[PDB]
């Protein structure tokens, strides 16, 4: 277990690092994408109330992301997708914060548990999404992949995306976006990415979340104790030892932070 | 700039914060 470093507490310290390191990881929730005004898909009332009028069928908000359901009626998903589609939100700030300092080559990696792919919109390219994310669409049957921009037209269109290459007369031939649905594995370039990235950050931050489900919430815990962590939440984190705790709204701290900082970051206010 | 209250060793509280009890 990771004892607290006693010699990094302050938010100059934090800036200072911000500064000094080069090898940044950054662990991003749902908190840095609350102010792009997407609405909840988790529970009700959500996105699920609307379409609960729509598709009698659906039992529970998590029903849509089970792969069962997905092959006998994949349409309630589809209509989800063309709601949270990229390109319908601007990213945040915390977003636009990833951007720039990847840009500066800053960043180590961006790990994120959100499936709004609101970084690829951002221009973040160091990206890990654990949970998946609508960046790539991938056939269910011939595994066949696609970009973003590919099946853009069918899923606004609502007509379920099917693919090229696999029959026309097979039921299952449809592109399926690669979210990481219940039950399926975490893909494999995340344990390679996560298994060297530990042995190369020099920094760990924390942004918008609760850590509290996997397999990000497992990642503070598997770095060096020497390596600082700082935590940018709106509430603190007791099951974890983080060195500063900069609790509030992640737009705010993230400008603070920004304004500390100056030069390219300044100019993101 | 920012508002923030300082809690020593090593906490800020910002707008938006959601400390209880
Ligand atoms: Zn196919």
């Amino acid at each position: 277990m990771r004892k607290k470093r006693k010699d990094i507490n302050t938010i100059e310290d934090a800036v200072k690092l911000l500064q000094e390191c080069k090898k940044i990881i950054v662990l991003t929730g749902a908190g840095v994408s609350v102010s792009c005004g997407i609405p909840d898909f988790r529970s009700r009332d959500g996105i699920y109330a609307r379409l609960a009028v729509d598709f009698p069928d659906l039992p529970d908000p998590q029903a849509m992301f089970d792969i069962e359901y997905f092959r006998k009626d994949p349409r309630p998903f589809f209509k989800f997708a063309k709601e949270i589609y990229p390109g319908q939100f601007q990213p945040s700030l915390c977003h636009k914060f990833i951007a720039l300092s990847d840009k500066e080559g800053k960043l180590l990696r961006n790990y994120t548990q959100n499936i709004d792919t609101l970084e690829q919109v951002a221009g973040i390219q160091r990206i890990i999404q654990c949970h998946g994310s609508f960046a790539t669409a991938s056939c269910l049957i011939c595994k066949y992949k696609v970009d973003c921009e590919a099946v853009r037209g069918d899923i606004f269109n609502q007509v379920v995306p099917r693919c090229p290459r696999c029959p026309a007369d097979e039921p299952l031939a449809i592109m399926k976006p690669e979210i990481v649905f219940f039950g399926e594995n975490l893909p494999e370039q995340f344990h390679r990415a996560m298994k060297y990235d530990k042995d190369e950050v020099d920094l760990l931050i924390v942004i918008g979340s609760s850590l509290k489900v996997r397999p990000v919430a497992l990642i503070p815990s598997s770095i060096p104790h020497e390596v600082p962590q700082i935590l940018i939440n709106r509430e603190p984190l007791p099951h974890l030892h983080f060195d500063v705790e900069l609790l509030g709204d992640c737009d705010v701290i993230i400008n603070e932070l920004c304004h500390r900082l100056g030069g390219e970051y300044a100019k993101l206010c | 700039g920012s508002q923030y209250l300082f809690l020593p060793p090593n906490r800020y509280i910002f707008h938006g914060a959601e400390v209880y009890s």
